[PDB]
């Protein structure tokens, strides 16, 4: 029978960030989640600035007055000036900027460990305070120059827009780092979605690679 | 073309000439100016970098005019001590840095007393005047800045010379503001403008094109806070007056490398405060582009202290402004003289016995410079110019190090068994003094054209700056193991090998740090004066 499905991003604190609904019977509807990176983050790891911002906040920060809205009293010029010296992080647009770039750049992406779904033989790879991602081989997806893959992880992350398309989306002081989230086939197969599943996302950078744990769920009711 | 040319003040009073040289124009405008754009709060620790790098170059300075008995400007020693092409380029880079000092100092004085009279004569230059060159040129000529450098031009030419009881009398002043505005920032500034968020990001007032960075105390990185004290650096130069200074000295020697070092300290300790207050009392992004002290001031509502500093500004700017005009006709009159500059500039006029001529150029050039161009703009050409000198003369001190008194293998050049310098080992460290510029100025462009290379750790970067490294470490070894000069020197450099080949890649960094067009303005300067020099300089020397 048909239920009005849901599908829904968490952050680490397993708040809903984000959802999607439709009605399909159940375990037949695998939309692309398209979760922007940000709000994971919401009210997440220190290092993204958003610890304070509840689940669907809207993006803080002073607008670019490169914008549509054009120029504002109080506009950030840091989105025309360059990005080498800023921190990829989601408080501001000019450090959404960075992040998009840190997420685009070919030396430079993010990837994505399991979480507690993950087989006992990983588990080696340690906690939630390592987002899972203790040691190489452990991230299952994500984009990198190595372009890792898994048979058995559930889910594969990618960008949803290209350099080009964000940058305009960020200069406008909207959320403009979408992922794109696409079951695998043993994510399909798999059930257990209501109880929920989780991984941990790292920039992979020069330093301290901070990340933030995200997570997926599916709720359902009649109609 | 190395010819080489044939040779009271108490401490306390040459502590107070070079702060009255040095303390004005750098930390009543240029700091807020660098803690807006450049460093942010931050801007406390560029002061710290600029400071170093001065003390260093200083302390060259205690040796380098130690050497010489005759007292006089860097030119003077290095052309009696190096030889003839050397002394050239010190003294052409002496004499921009004069020229472009008066001229930076003459805007900063004149933007301070329009701003205090309500600013209209800028009013006047915008209506009646445009130069049409953004990009290049200053949005507003400063036509009164080119009043005041005139006038002092005329009163030079007359013969006025250093008042040390007024330059003492505007130095107390400046100090006492200095120390009242320090304990207001401390007083009425909090921390909290040292911590701010991108809830903080928005200042009261209506302006556009903030720059708001990362926030926090280095909203910037550390690349704006190495940009910061390279703008900064012009804020400590102007202790050059001690070494060259007419009066006779007690104990000119000993009381020279002192009295520069207690004068960069108190210098480093007043910017550091008075900066510390400035990005306190007021955000950083929210400093007035104009008046940053007396904005931040009116900020915090202590808005009629913009009068006392209006005063102490106004007090520091002159006796900066003198700093740099009273040497300028001097290094150009030494100069001619010696021939390598036009004759006809030596002609003292015996109407004022006075170099007429070159103090009428001199300063003809500068009011063109302070006409034409914005006061960041000179300060970077300035501070280009004064690091070139101080590297040129750190590097006197380290070659004459182990040259010998004035009249092969590879162990041999390592091991030198002579118990004294031989000429062997003089010509050993020129030749490592020249591979080490090279490879320190080879390494200072990895650092920086290739900084983000170096950041993404591509192989040729890295390989690159390890090789220069490892043989600068080579190199200032080399030196190291040549035998030093047994000539008794009143002051020395402590660390000979090294202080002075740190002090020229400091410089020579901080030289790196600055914009494309400031590079361009001092490469035509440069192409002029060795234009100068190859046409005029080498046939007309007095030493031919
Ligand atoms: C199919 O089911 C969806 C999902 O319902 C939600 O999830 C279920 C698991 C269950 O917990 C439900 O109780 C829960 O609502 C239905 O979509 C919801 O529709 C309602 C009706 O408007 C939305 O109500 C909210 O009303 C607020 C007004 O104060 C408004 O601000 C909200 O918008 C903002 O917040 C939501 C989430 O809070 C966010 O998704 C928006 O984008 C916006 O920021 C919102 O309108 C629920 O929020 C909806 N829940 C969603 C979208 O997840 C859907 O109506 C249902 N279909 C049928 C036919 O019954
Ligand atoms: C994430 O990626 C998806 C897919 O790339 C984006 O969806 C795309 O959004 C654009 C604009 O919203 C759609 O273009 C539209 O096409 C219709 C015809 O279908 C046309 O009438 C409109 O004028 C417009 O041109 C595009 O079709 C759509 N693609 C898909 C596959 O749905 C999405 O915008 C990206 N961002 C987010 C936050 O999801
Ligand atoms: C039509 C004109 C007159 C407009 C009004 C401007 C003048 C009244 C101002 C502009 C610049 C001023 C001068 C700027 C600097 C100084 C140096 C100052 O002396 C020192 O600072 C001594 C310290 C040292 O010698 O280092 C004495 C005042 C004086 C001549 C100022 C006198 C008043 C001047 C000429
Ligand atoms: C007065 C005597 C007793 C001590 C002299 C000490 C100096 C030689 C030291 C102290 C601090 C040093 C500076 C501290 C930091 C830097 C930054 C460094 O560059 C970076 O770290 C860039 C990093 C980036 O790319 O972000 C270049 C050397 C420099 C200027 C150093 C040069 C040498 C300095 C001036
Ligand atoms: C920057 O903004 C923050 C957030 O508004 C300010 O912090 C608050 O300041 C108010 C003062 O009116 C306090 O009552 C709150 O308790 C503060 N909250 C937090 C979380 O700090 C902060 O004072 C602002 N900084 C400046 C310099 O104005
Ligand atoms: N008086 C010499 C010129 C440079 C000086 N440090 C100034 O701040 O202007």
């Amino acid at each position: 029978q048909v239920y009005n499905i849901t599908w829904e991003v968490t952050n680490g604190d397993r708040e809903t960030v984000w959802a999607i609904s439709g009605n399909h019977p159940l375990w037949t509807w695998w939309p692309v989640l398209t979760p922007d990176l940000c709000m994971l983050a919401l009210s997440g790891p220190p290092h993204w600035g958003l610890e304070y911002q509840a689940p669907y906040s809207s993006p803080p920060g002073p607008p670019c007055c490169s914008g549509s809205s054009g120029s504002s009293a109080g506009c950030s010029r840091d989105c025309d000036e360059p990005l080498t010296s800023l921190t990829p992080r989601c408080n501001t647009a000019w450090n959404r900027l960075k992040l998009d770039q840190v997420t685009h750049k070919s030396s430079e992406g993010f990837y994505v460990c399991p979480g507690s779904h993950r087989p006992r033989e990983a588990k080696s790879c340690g906690g939630p305070d390592s987002f899972y991602c203790a040691s190489w081989g452990c991230e299952t997806t994500g984009r990198v120059y190595w372009k890792p893959s898994s048979s058995w992880d559930y889910i594969t992350v990618d960008n949803n827009l290209t350099t080009s398309q964000a940058v305009q989306v960020c200069k406008d002081n909207k959320w403009c780092n979408p992922l794109a989230i696409q079951f695998t086939n043993a994510g399909k197969q798999v059930t257990s979605w209501t109880t929920g599943h989780y991984w941990g996302l790292r920039l992979y950078v020069s330093g301290r690679d901070p990340g933030l744990t995200f997570g997926i769920r599916l709720r359902y009711q009649n109609l | 073309m190395l010819r080489r040319k044939v040779v009271c003040l108490n401490t306390y009073d040459l502590v107070a000439l070079g702060v009255g040289s040095t303390l004005g124009a750098g930390v009543y405008v240029l700091a807020g100016a660098v803690a807006r754009e450049n460093a942010g709060p931050a801007i406390v620790i560029s002061f710290l970098i600029a400071a170093l790098a001065s003390v260093l170059a200083g302390l060259c300075y205690g040796e380098f005019g130690a050497r010489v008995p005759k007292t006089g400007s860097a030119y003077l020693y290095s052309y009696v001590t190096v030889g003839e092409l050397w002394a050239f380029i010190t003294g052409w880079n002496l004499i921009l840095s004069y020229i472009i000092g008066t001229s930076s100092v003459a805007r900063a004085w004149s933007a301070t007393f329009d701003e205090l009279i309500g600013k209209p004569i800028g009013e006047f230059s915008r209506q009646h005047m445009a130069l049409n060159a953004p990009g290049v040129l200053a949005q507003t000529p400063d036509i009164f800045a080119v009043i005041i450098i005139i006038i002092l031009t005329g009163l030079l030419t007359l013969g006025v010379k250093e008042s040390a009881m007024v330059n003492k009398i505007f130095t107390c002043i400046n100090v006492l503001v200095l120390c009242f505005i320090v304990v207001s920032g401390f007083v009425k500034g909090s921390i909290k403008n040292w911590q701010l968020t991108e809830k903080n990001f928005s200042c009261n007032n209506n302006d556009t094109n903030v720059k708001y960075g990362e926030g926090g105390f280095m909203p910037f990185g550390f690349s704006g806070v190495l940009s910061g004290a390279a703008t900064c650096f012009y804020a400590f130069v102007g202790f050059d007056c001690i070494a060259t200074t007419g009066e006779e000295v007690k104990n000119p020697q000993k009381a020279i490398p002192v009295g520069i070092v207690a004068s960069l300290l108190i210098c480093f300790i007043a910017y550091f405060g008075v900066s510390a207050a400035l990005t306190l009392m007021m955000p950083y992004f929210c400093l007035d582009i104009d008046s940053p002290l007396p904005g931040a001031f009116k900020h915090q509502g202590w808005e009629e202290a913009k009068y006392a500093v209006a005063i102490g500004s106004l007090c520091a700017l002159s006796t900066s402004l003198l700093g740099s005009m009273f040497p300028m006709p001097r290094v150009i009159y030494a100069m001619a003289e010696d021939g390598l500059l036009f004759k006809f500039l030596a002609k003292i006029n015996n109407r004022t016995k006075t170099p007429v001529i070159a103090t009428v150029t001199s300063g003809a050039i500068a009011a063109v410079m302070a006409f034409l161009f914005e006061l960041k703009d000179l300060v970077d050409l300035m501070s280009i110019g004064t690091l070139l000198a101080y590297s040129l003369v750190a590097a006197c001190v380290l070659v004459l190090r182990y040259q010998p008194e004035q009249p092969f293998s590879l162990k041999s050049i390592l091991s030198p068994k002579n118990v004294e310098p031989s000429k062997f080992s003089g010509l050993i460290v020129n030749i490592s003094a020249g591979l080490l510029a090279a490879l320190i100025i080879t390494v200072c462009i990895v650092a920086v054209l290739g900084r983000e290379a170096l950041a993404e750790g591509t192989l040729w970067a890295v390989f690159v700056m390890t090789g220069s490294v490892l043989l600068c470490m080579l190199v200032t070894g080399i030196i190291w193991r040549q035998p030093e000069s047994k000539t008794k020197l009143s002051f020395k450099v402590p660390f000979v090998p090294v202080l002075p080949v740190l002090s020229i890649f400091v410089n020579i960094y901080l030289m790196m740090q600055l914009d494309q067009g400031t590079w361009v303005r001092f490469a035509v300067w440069m192409l002029i004066g060795f234009t100068i020099y190859f046409g005029y300089g080498i046939w007309h020397s007095e030493e031919a």
